[PDB]
């Protein structure tokens, strides 16, 4: 079956394993409609994004069956709302409701259980939303440093301080914090799990142990 | 996200051929454009696309243009490697010439034929998928740098106003010629300072100090050290080429490397390797100024921004421990509360970690205050000679030809722009520089 | 007897497992 390639593909899909260019590719164009869905009704033109994704699936690798089987659905419930059922996660006392899933054939479905798919789905939504916001901030930085209105001269120190430097000081702090979180999540959480799984393929003796680790890692991520 | 590299004269093209060779090796893509990988698989874990164009016959050439005023240099690379270059995208100067190693020379070639260099650049962009910012390498003072590299930045700003301009700057005159090259350096910096979005400086002393310790021929200076510098300038795209997740693009990295763009030049630090160990030590080893690329006496500098990518047999627990010197050793950005950022892994699979290896290598770069030692050399030199009448009156080409008045004004205004860069390096480390930004708000 | 706590690692390990199970059970109960 080549389960290793299959799981590597699954990791490429939901954990962003070696997928930085794919997440940025996903955001490319799509961010334009993504910002509208929490500013619209459930009658929103979800189809436009779904078509963009379908078109990407047309322009796809013939062997990467895991991408071929990948689909996007929309919920009405955004991450913090759906996550309200988790005992450790507190609700607001709502931005994205985009979710991915995969239809798995029985030879694999017995491994790739619905429980792991749900965990993969929710983990990816976290990763995507964080990447989304991180990207908006990065593009904002480039807009700041490209746009002529942001490069004014000879007005006052009051404005150079209150508008330009103030923007850069806040922007940089926003950037340092959001990026450091992303770095943590990958470096000290996801990389460990991908690594652990690689360790478990070192001439494993038990199918179950592998299954337990797949679930193990997903929980380790979710309880972080 | 495609990148096209613009290679200026001997600086750009020699390092370029050494780099494309290093990449030819890292991707097993071939110094002759023929993949070195077996045909046993149609799948890959890398991404050559952004730097190399794949042909219909699975042959490859780099996304690069060699600079036009120095056809003998262009020929050196195109003829030595050939199969791994595409000469049809190369512009050659309209007069087949370079009128001296000066700003006026290349600047005039550029302004006179701005449209022709752009037509070659623009046509290649149309053949690629989503062009990502321009990559330029040059000697700031030279004919292809102070002259044409300066013109390219101006040309690119108007033709491609929506794209990122990133450059590599190498050290200014290393000899008494500085009384001439420092003028070119300053005019060049005016353009680099006003037009680029980001850059970096590579000091001759490190090329040579490393040379003395790494080659068994310690008399090596700029040649051959070009390969050492090409392994240094690899860390810039490894996260793209051997893709990662954390920092996979230009717009996603520059906001982290230099939040305040006027101080556009980074200070690299790198441990050389052939083409020690622990994540803990490779990170810590790069805090030592002897591994820096702008070495000086300031063993206690302040920092505005520090970033590092470690590639190899990475251990996150060791990284956590290495962090102790972030807290103890980096003089804090009292003016902005920045902190160090990192990225990890993605060793080329075709140059894998060897059995029993736990070694790692990587690049630390920083926006450091005390980097004036690679700029003041020109600013505080050309001006004392300039004040007595410019020493470049034998380069009266184009704008310096049109009037002696332009000669003196271009040099003086450029010095003021450079002086702003020097003033900004210093002002930036003062707490009072930015505290008033949010207090009076 | 001495009014003392049982060992700490064990207390934390139990907390980790209970937290992991709390999570897992949030899902096992429907899935
Ligand atoms: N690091 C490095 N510096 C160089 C190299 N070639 C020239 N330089 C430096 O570049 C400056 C002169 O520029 P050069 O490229 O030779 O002149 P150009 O051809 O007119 O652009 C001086 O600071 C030289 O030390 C090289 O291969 N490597």
């Amino acid at each position: 079956y080549d389960l290793i390639n299959v799981l590597k593909h699954l990791q490429q899909i939901f954990l962003g394993y070696q997928s930085g260019h794919n997440v940025l590719k996903f955001l490319t164009k799509n961010m334009g409609e993504l910002t509208k869905h929490y500013r619209n009704d459930n009658n929103a033109n979800y189809d436009k994004l779904l078509q963009n994704f379908e078109l990407e699936r047309q322009s796809e690798n013939p062997n990467n069956l895991m991408r071929q089987l990948l689909m996007i659905q929309f919920d009405t419930e955004t991450l913090p709302q759906v996550l309200s059922h988790y005992l450790q996660i507190y609700p607001e006392v709502a931005i994205y409701h985009l979710k991915f899933d995969i239809n798995i054939p029985y030879p694999l479905n017995i491994i790739i259980s619905r429980t792991c798919m749900i965990k993969y789905q929710i983990i990816l939504r976290y990763q995507l939303v964080l990447q989304y916001h991180s990207r908006l901030l990065d593009e904002t930085w480039m807009d700041l440093n490209k746009t002529p209105s942001w490069k004014y001269r000879g007005y006052s120190h009051t404005v150079k301080r209150r508008i330009v430097r103030a923007t850069r000081v806040l922007h940089a702090k926003m950037n340092h914090f959001i990026k450091t979180i992303m770095e943590y999540f990958n470096q000290n959480v996801i990389d460990k799990e991908v690594y652990s799984l690689e360790k478990c393929y070192r001439n494993p003796t038990l199918a179950v142990a592998i299954q337990n680790e797949l679930e193990g890692g997903l929980t380790n991520i979710m309880t972080n | 996200g495609e990148i096209i590299t613009l290679q200026a004269g001997q600086c750009g093209n020699h390092v370029g051929k050494f780099l494309w060779s290093q990449l030819a090796k890292e991707h097993a893509i071939g110094t002759d454009g023929l993949s070195q990988l077996p045909d046993s698989s149609t799948e890959r874990d890398d991404d050559t696309k952004p730097f190399f164009r794949e042909n219909s016959r699975n042959k490859f050439t780099p996304r690069a243009i060699m600079m036009d005023s120095e056809p003998s240099v262009i020929a050196d690379v195109e003829n030595t490697f050939r199969g791994f270059f595409d000469p049809r995208n190369t512009w050659v100067a309209s007069d087949g010439a370079s009128a001296g190693n000066s700003w006026a020379n290349g600047y005039d070639i550029g302004t006179r034929n701005q449209d022709d260099i752009l037509n070659k650049i623009d046509k290649e962009i149309d053949s690629t998928d989503n062009f990502e910012g321009f990559q330029l390498l040059h000697s700031v003072a030279g004919g292809t740098g102070s002259g044409l590299g300066s013109n390219l930045l101006e040309a690119l700003c108007d033709r491609y106003p929506k794209k990122i301009l990133t450059t590599y700057s190498v050290f200014p005159a290393r000899s008494s010629e500085v009384v001439v090259q420092s003028y070119n350096t300053i005019l060049a910096l005016r353009r680099l300072i006003e037009d680029s979005d980001a850059t970096v400086v590579f000091d001759n002393a490190s090329l040579l100090n490393i040379s003395g310790k790494v080659f068994r021929n310690p008399n090596i200076d700029l040649q051959h050290t070009n390969q050492l510098i090409s392994t240094i300038i690899s860390s810039v795209t490894n996260s793209i080429r051997f893709p990662s997740y954390m920092y996979s693009s230009m717009s996603s990295i520059y906001s982290t490397l230099i939040p305040s763009p006027e101080l556009h030049f980074l200070s690299p630090s790198f441990t050389p390797f052939t083409s020690g160990h622990s994540s803990y030590d490779v990170m810590l080893d790069l805090l030592d100024p002897s591994n820096s690329l702008v070495s000086t006496a300031m063993n206690n500098p302040t920092y505005f921004n520090v970033y590092n990518t470690i590639i190899g047999n990475v251990e996150p627990r060791q990284i956590s421990r290495a962090m102790t010197k972030l807290q103890q050793r980096i003089k804090f950005p009292s003016w902005s509360s920045s902190a160090m950022h990192v990225n990890i892994g993605r060793r080329s699979p075709y140059l894998p970690l060897q059995p029993n290896e736990n070694e790692v290598s990587g690049m630390m770069l920083s926006n450091m205050s005390t980097v004036v030692n690679v700029f003041e050399n020109a600013c505080n030199t050309f001006d004392k000679v300039f004040a007595k009448g410019a020493f470049l009156n034998n380069y009266n080409v184009g704008d310096l030809f049109q009037s002696m008045q332009n000669v003196q004004d271009e040099f003086a205004e450029s010095r003021e722009v450079v002086q702003s860069l020097m003033e900004d390096y210093v002002a930036a480390e003062q707490d009072s520089y930015l505290d008033d930004v949010l207090v009076d708000d | 007897d001495v009014p003392m706590s049982q060992p700490l690692k064990e207390q934390e390990v139990r907390e980790h497992q209970m937290k992991k199970e709390r999570f897992d059970r949030a899902l096992e109960s429907k899935l």
